[PDB]
């Protein structure tokens, strides 16, 4: 009892070449700390040396488990998921629970670390090559592949999900009423236990684990506690011209999204051409409009639902003062759920977690990350984006400049 | 030789077989030339002789190159090429000089006859079979194929330098404190070493590549003292770029402009200052390639000015790990920055220039904070770490603009420095609306079929006035009719408009623009005392708004 198990058999979706993404740059120290990473890796047969005949490369960069804590290294395989991946999630696919964000509380756990107890198929291996980069291009390049299935690739939980299932049955048997969903190298683990017992049901689960090579893993998400009620209405609404002139616009912005919205008597008021500073001489059939307007606004908006066969699309606006709204949806302003980050500095960093606390949260409601749209200049988040990224997973993003006032009626 | 080191495998793409292309009938010259160069490659090994069972074949010829009266052997590796698979990378990144440290002594070897010194896979070898004719092809040709790495042959740059890096590492594991460059053919090697000590540390290394079938027929470490590489001069302990005679004449075609700006751009990563946008202005529009341009006023300052920056030489010094780097930047024109990174005041590493691009309003708050960006990413990857900057920006200035703005930003650490003309705000909008200024309810359309317009504006005051518009749009007539109230207004004004797009522009608080109506209307914000802009939609029958878009449209569409 000390040797290999099987191999599954992975293809390529067809026709389709492996990735070739350009590493790219990285500080020194990160360079140092993937190079002790990778030595170590290498010595206990999780990945090996590759030469030319392999042309093959996937980006990689080192961030922190916590707070300069220890490094960890983290492989960018958004390419080959996607080559993967019009045909995986369809052999392979996890389903995804409806249950989960009913929860009182979801606590995120790493698992990542059991995938490298599973040898990867021989003839996919070449397609994980990565390169540790020299500075200054002075040295060609640490070049090595993977020998194991690899932490950020949506085939390892594919791959992983009958051990998984076997790991995880006398616990779900124990506890039927707790719901666990599996998501890249994590697992999402819900209940409605109060705070302490749900703890200790989490500490249960992390003996099981134990006992198949993970050590000690792993939070706590309110999914229960999320919310709807964002487009808000001023209360000293109606005193200008410029006030109400303002309100109508982001009632008209809210009309494309929300059956029922109407304005009709407030654009009345505005009768003549007036001053923007002037107080107005009506409130009446205009008061009623505008509360029955705010009623609409608390709930849901009645004909818009998820699709399954569609990308999600987050958009996020900087709203100043460490503010950040945000709005998910996957037709343009169809709006799936909106909300808000906030802290009480920097920009980038507020950002990056902005972001990741989004995709955490699509995670639980639809078991698919989002594609950002984000505001900031591409270089910028190229340079600065590890600095601040914990998750172990990356979504796709996008570099967006444009901003109508849209960051106004949210 | 030929290294004893271990062969790379190397395969054909999916599905295809090797080259069949059948050999041409080549002069009685080239043939002879060829017999007597495959006769001794055939003696050291190079190549071997097969049979005519071996399929595949490409063509082989020989010519007169680089002046060759002895004669060069030339295989057309082209189908073998295309059905070759792809290999590692091949090159993508050479260092920059500025990010070495300063050595006592450097030496380059050059690798003699470096492919044909290296084992090619043996697997692979029958793909690369080609055959001498004979005279008329009227007999059996003389077939061959390789042993080591092809000269045309796709592969070769790769394993080489797959070949040279493990050939190296155990002679680095035993000198760590030797700095060894692999560039193509040549190595340059680079100590702390007294004279003689280094001089002995690269007999060593030749008989280390020796032991390893690699000749540096280069005897006693050849090259002398200043090294030429890839447009540059390299000294063991400063580096500069290497030419630069700018021509003496009084007529310049646009060739001899493109040239000269290739120059200029080249000196500017040492040569502080160089300038480069007024003759960039002289190619506007392709006159053709021989066709004179007769040089500017702003250009003929330009050129003068970069010649006097030619002057004497000046060299970057080598970094020193133990010291900070610093940045400064300095706003040098229009649309022009230009920087210098050192580590000891003037002691440039490094210099160069950002001509920004990016939109067609931007102001000079956000061109600085993307040449900051660009230099960011250049020290990366040079020196693997971020410089400190010093710009030419209050510290206010920048956190107003910054913490206002709607895009996300963050850069190093940074001071101000007082280095004119400095980057500042050259109009604000008002937050709120302005009590007593007049407001001026504005509108804009176009027809589309005619590109006939109108803009004009109606205000609380009850003036009113439309202007015509011609070869005009939608867009066009919205900024327009802006204009047109900054115009007729007193020093504080509020504009109520229903154009995104405007609104959008000039919230952005540009200083400069690619349209002209734009820089019309920053003049005219500049001179304002206020300005308050608000937004409203289109067509809701909004009061003052409603009044304007009747007839800005009775004439419009
Ligand atoms: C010329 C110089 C100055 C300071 N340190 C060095 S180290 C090196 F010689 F290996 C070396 N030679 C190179 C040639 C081009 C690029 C990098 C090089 O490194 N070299
Ligand atoms: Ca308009």
């Amino acid at each position: 009892p000390i040797s290999p198990i099987e191999t599954v058999p992975v293809k390529l979706k067809p026709g389709m070449d492996g990735p070739k993404v350009k590493q790219w740059p990285l500080t020194e120290e990160k360079i140092k700390a993937l190079v002790e990473i990778c030595t170590e890796m290498e010595k206990e047969g999780k990945i090996s040396k590759i030469g030319p005949e392999n042309p093959y490369n996937t980006p990689v960069f080192a961030i922190k488990k916590k707070d300069s804590t220890k490094w960890r290294k983290l492989v960018d395989f958004r390419e080959l998921n996607k080559r993967t991946q019009d045909f995986w999630e369809v052999q392979l696919g996890i389903p995804h629970p409806a249950g989960l964000k009913k929860k009182k509380s979801v606590t995120v756990l790493d698992v990542g670390d059991a995938y490298f107890s599973v040898p990867l198929d021989e003839d996919f291996r070449k397609y994980t090559a990565f390169t540790i980069p020299s500075i200054n291009n002075e040295t060609p390049g640490i070049r090595y592949q993977y020998n194991v299935l690899p932490q950020g690739w949506k085939g390892s939980p594919a791959i992983f999900q009958s051990s998984m299932t076997k790991i995880l049955e006398p616990f779900k048997k124990q506890n039927p009423d707790i719901v666990i969903y599996q998501y890249m190298d994590d697992l999402y683990v819900g209940s409605d236990l109060e705070i302490g017992q749900h703890r200790t049901k989490i500490e249960e689960l992390r003996q099981h684990l134990l006992r198949w090579g993970l050590t000690t893993p792993d939070y706590e998400l309110h999914p229960d506690k999320w919310t709807v009620q964002p487009i808000v209405l001023p209360e000293k609404d109606s005193w200008t011209v410029n006030d109400i002139q303002k309100l109508v616009g982001k009632l008209n912005w809210a009309s494309q999204i929300y059956p029922g919205i109407k304005v009709r008597q407030l654009s009345k008021l505005l009768r003549g051409t007036k001053a923007l500073t002037e107080v107005i001489p009506l409130t009446e059939e205009a008061e009623l409009e505008l509360a029955e307007n705010r009623e609409i606004l608390k709930e849901p908006v009645h004909g818009v639902y998820y699709d399954p066969s569609k990308d999600l699309i987050a958009e996020i606006q900087k709203q100043g003062q460490g503010q950040w709204t945000y709005q998910i949806y996957q037709e343009p302003f169809k709006n799936l759920k909106t909300g808000k980050y906030a802290r009480m500095t920097n920009d980038v960093k507020q950002l990056t977690e902005a972001v990741q606390k989004i995709t955490t949260e699509s995670i639980v409601i639809w078991g698919k990350t989002p594609k950002f749209k984000l505001p900031i200049q591409k270089e910028t988040w190229e340079t600065w984006w590890t600095e601040y990224w914990q998750a172990t997973w990356i979504p796709e993003w996008e570099f967006v400049n444009t901003p109508p006032l849209v960051k106004l009626w949210y | 030789p030929i290294s004893p080191i271990e062969t790379v495998p190397v395969k054909l793409k999916p599905g295809m077989d090797g080259p069949k292309v059948k050999q041409w009938p080549l002069t009685e010259e080239k043939i002879k030339a060829l017999v007597e160069i495959c006769t001794e490659m055939e003696k050291e090994g190079k190549i071997s002789k097969i049979g005519p069972e071996n399929p595949y074949s490409t063509p082989v010829f020989a010519i007169k190159k680089k002046d060759s009266t002895k004669w060069r052997k030339l295989v057309d590796f082209r189908e073998l090429n295309k059905r070759t698979q792809d290999f590692w990378e091949v090159q993508l990144g050479i260092p920059h000089p500025a990010g070495l440290k300063k050595k006592k002594s450097v030496t380059v070897l050059d690798v003699g006859d470096a492919y044909f010194s290296v084992p090619l896979d043996e697997d692979f070898r029958k793909y690369t079979a080609f055959t001498i004719p004979s005279i008329n092809n009227e007999t059996p040709g003389i077939r061959y194929q390789y042993n080591v790495l092809p000269q045309g042959w796709k592969g070769s740059p790769a394993i080489f330098q797959s070949s040279m890096t493990k050939i190296l590492e155990p002679f680095k594991k035993q000198n760590p404190d030797i700095v060894i460059y692999q560039y193509m053919d040549d190595l340059y090697v680079g100590s702390d070493l007294e004279i003689g000590q280094h001089r002995t540390k690269i007999e060593e290394l030749r008989q280390h590549l020796l032991r390893w079938g690699l000749t540096t027929p280069d005897k006693k470490h050849q090259k002398e003292p200043p090294l030429l590489w890839m447009g540059y001069e390299l000294h063991p302990d400063k580096w500069t770029v290497q030419p630069i005679v700018l021509p003496e004449k009084d007529s310049w075609t646009v060739n001899d402009i493109q040239k000269l700006v290739g120059k200029l751009n080249w000196a500017s990563q040492i040569y502080p200052g160089i300038k480069v946008r007024q003759l960039c202005k002289l190619l506007r529009g392709t006159k053709a390639l021989t066709e004179v341009i007769p040089l500017t006023e702003e250009a003929e300052l330009e050129l003068a000015e970069n010649r006097e920056i030619l002057k004497e030489p000046v060299h970057g010094v080598y970094y020193d790990p133990s010291k900070d780097l610093i940045a400064e930047i300095q706003k040098q024109g229009q649309g022009q920055w230009t920087y210098q990174i050192y580590q000891e005041p003037f002691k440039n590493l490094k210099t160069g220039k950002y001509a920004r691009m990016r939109g067609a309003h931007t102001n000079d708050v956000k061109q600085l904070t993307e040449a900051v960006q660009k230099i960011t990413t250049e020290s990366i990857v040079i020196w693997g770490k971020t410089p400190k900057f010093k710009l030419p920006i209050q510290k206010e200035t920048w956190e107003t603009w910054w913490t206002e703005y709607w895009q996300a930003t963050w850069i190093p650490e940074w001071e101000f420095v007082n280095t004119p003309p400095l980057v500042k705000l050259w109009y604000q909008l008002e937050k709120e609306p302005i009590v007593g200024a007049e407001t001026f309810y504005v509108d804009g359309a176009a027809n589309r079929e005619t590109k006939l317009g109108k803009a004009g504006y109606v205000t609380n005051k009850g003036r009113q006035k439309v202007v015509p518009l011609t070869n005009t749009t939608n867009q066009k007539t919205q900024l327009q009719a802006i204009y047109l109230a900054l115009q007729d207004s007193g020093l504080e004004v509020n504009i109520v408009t229903d154009s995104q797009y405007a609104l959008g522009i000039i919230q952005a608080q540009p200083d400069k623009s690619e349209s002209e109506l734009v820089n019309q209307i920053i003049e005219q914000l500049i001179k304002k005392e206020k300005v308050y802009l608000a937004w409203v939609p289109a067509h809701k029958g909004i009061g003052g708004n409603e009044q304007v878009d009747k007839l800005v449209s009775a004439g419009i569409r």
